[PDB]
RNA sequence: GAGUACGGUAGAGGGUGGUGGAAUUUCCUGUGUAGCGGUGAAAUGCGUAGAUAUAGGAAGGAACACCAGUGGCGAAGGCGACCACCUGGACUGAUACUGACACUGAGGUGCGAAAGCGUGGGGAGCAAACAGGAUUAGAUACCCUGGUAGUCCACGCCGUAAACGAUGUCGACUAGCCGUUGGGAUCGAUCUUAGUGGCGCAGCUAACGCGAUAAGUCGACCGCCUGGGGAGUACGGCCGCAAGGUUAAAACUCAAAUGAAUUGACGGGGGCCCGCACAAGCGGUGGAGCAUGUGGUUUAAUUCGAAGCAACGCGAAGA
């Protein structure tokens, strides 16, 4: 979210710690996740599907 | 014909998918100079390019730089494109980059988005 | 293609200049395989621009032909759903074809007695840059330039 | 078998109040000036009667990010902010107690998403109807800008859903392996319960597939089916304020309708690969005159045949 520069670091590392910040905070998927009403029917069916691949995902390495 | 001074102010972008708005203030939050991405003359889709918001912010960076402003706290707000390439275009200008933060709102849970398009 | 196995054959006959460039300049102004003409042609614009120009044409062509050669080009792609045009800079061989061709098009409609003196006129021209030639490579450019929100 | 008494465990189980933070909108005020918004691209719309952005203040309504999980609870429908009060059930351990007090259940009785209806409040966002702008041959649609009922609250009604695991309730048996939510024991390991998931031997099935959460082996009781349309419709009865719900035919008409799987074909499904198929270049046709073939028209006859690529300087390498 917020970015320190410090120790006249740069203008490379402040970038890189600003997006590295952003994308740990993931403001971009919760924003990308409310430009639109999304109906509790596609809610459930949307985790159901990430939980199968889940489980694929998980038993497939064995 | 009427002049001030100003040191240390700050710089907001708003950066939405359709259009980057830039705009110059001091910590009271006054307007000094702004430029649209819209004003810098693309209309259309490059008006949503990052390279459109480039051009805006150091061109508002430039009016600005007539009351000093050796300082800038800048802040962003809007998931669109151009969310750090204006950051750099201001950099370009001759600013000092006192801090970056991100003030882009996020509901709790709030009012309910519009329907889902079908296109 | 789509294999990338067609290979490229090696063309350097100057006759008595000995040079590479000027063998390439003859292969495109040549026409329906006349030889002998385009030999004729290129030799008469090169005398007439040593007897004008008291510097020898060959480093007055390859000045002339280093003021045509672009950097980058406009080129259209397909988006699917709208009629874009991306910049792109030139791969270090093609714009010396580029230059050639541009010199060649634009000299083959001057109006005047003969390709001698055209050709003449267009290279004394783009040595410093007043040819028609320089200037649709600057509407090129100016078009890259103004599509650079792509760029990419 | 069923139940009672006693300590604990977990939980969006239910009801009545109170209180939080993020955000949207609206209003007021300061700075500031020419755009904002939206799209595939636009336009409608909002702006110099000073908008968008930006800072401060105020009002109000609704939903409760992150935790969050093949996670939990509930008869089902369903139930996520935090706290207090009232309240149902389930798991878990030992002892004591009652001594068949059980299962199912036609009728009946209640609970029952959403939309809808009545009376009275409330109204930020969203948004049927509706207005305008696009797209289009048309567009009473998809897209954009607005926008009323409704969505929220109290009380009452309505009785329906792909109300689904498309699988009635209860009880007993039948190889195993890997998870996970509560709780116990014995020494991270082993065992044992009540749920919730993934595979799989027998067995079953038309096949798909099911497989201790059976669709296997069996018992007890209930509900329902008898070719496709007509039709879950008509008439009658009973409910409802209305919308309508429920019970429920016949004439007539057809020789089929249907389920699962197989081969091919196809797709404005996907993945690789190839070809002057594109791209990179050169040169042409379509504009002129003429030659030649064909179509049409005319003629007494313009002799027959060839007709998307795969007919048209073709049978005809000589009217
Ligand atoms: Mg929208
Ligand atoms: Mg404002
Ligand atoms: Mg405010
Ligand atoms: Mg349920
Ligand atoms: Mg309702
Ligand atoms: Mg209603
Ligand atoms: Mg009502
Ligand atoms: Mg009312
Ligand atoms: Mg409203
Ligand atoms: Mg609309
Ligand atoms: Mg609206
Ligand atoms: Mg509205
Ligand atoms: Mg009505
Ligand atoms: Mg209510
Ligand atoms: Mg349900
Ligand atoms: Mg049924
Ligand atoms: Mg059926
Ligand atoms: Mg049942
Ligand atoms: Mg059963
Ligand atoms: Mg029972
Ligand atoms: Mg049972
Ligand atoms: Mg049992
Ligand atoms: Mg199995
Ligand atoms: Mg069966
Ligand atoms: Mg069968
Ligand atoms: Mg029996
Ligand atoms: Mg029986
Ligand atoms: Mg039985
Ligand atoms: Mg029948
Ligand atoms: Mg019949
Ligand atoms: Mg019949
Ligand atoms: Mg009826
Ligand atoms: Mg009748
Ligand atoms: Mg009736
Ligand atoms: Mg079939
Ligand atoms: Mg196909
Ligand atoms: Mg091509
Ligand atoms: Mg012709
Ligand atoms: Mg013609
Ligand atoms: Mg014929
Ligand atoms: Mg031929």
């Amino acid at each position: 979210p917020a970015v320190k520069v410090k120790e006249n670091e740069p203008f490379d590392v402040a970038l890189r710690r600003f997006k590295r910040s952003c994308e740990k905070a993931g403001v971009l998927a919760e924003v990308r996740s409310r430009e639109f009403y999304e109906k509790p029917t596609a809610e459930r069916k949307r985790k159901a599907a990430a939980a199968v691949k889940r489980h694929a995902k998980k038993v497939q390495r064995e | 014909k009427v002049k001030k001074t100003v040191v240390d102010g700050i710089a907001h972008i708003h950066a939405s998918f359709n259009n980057t708005i830039v705009t110059i203030t001091d910590r009271q939050g006054n307007a000094l100079s702004w430029a649209t991405s819209g004003g810098s003359g693309f209309r259309g889709s490059r008006k949503s390019t990052p390279f459109a918001a480039q051009v805006a912010a150091e061109r508002a960076g430039q009016a600005a730089l007539e009351y000093g402003l050796k300082n800038l706290d800048v802040n962003v707000k809007g998931p669109g494109p151009g969310r750090e390439s204006a950051v750099r275009a201001l950099n370009a200008c001759g600013y000092k980059i006192a801090s970056i933060t991100d003030v882009t709102p996020i509901p709790h849970n709030g009012c309910r988005p519009p329907k889902k398009r079908r296109v | 293609p789509r294999r990338r196995v067609a290979a490229k054959r090696e063309v350097l006959a100057d006759p008595k200049y000995g040079s590479q460039i000027l063998a390439k300049f003859m292969n495109h102004v040549m026409e329906s395989g006349k030889k002998a003409v385009a030999e004729r042609i290129v030799y008469g614009a090169l005398d007439k621009v040593k007897e004008r120009g008291k510097a020898d044409p060959l480093e007055t062509f390859e000045k002339a032909l280093d003021a045509i050669a672009p950097l980058v080009e406009v080129k259209s792609r397909r988006v699917g759903g709208a009629t874009y045009q991306v910049p792109v800079e030139v791969r270090p061989s093609r714009r010396n074809a580029l230059a050639m061709r541009w010199l060649v098009d634009f000299a083959r409609k001057r109006g005047e007695k003969s390709m001698a003196l055209r050709l003449a006129g267009e290279l004394l021209d783009a040595a410093e840059g007043k040819g028609a030639a320089v200037k649709k490579r600057e509407d090129v450019h100016r078009m890259a330039e103004a599509n650079k929100a792509f760029s990419h």
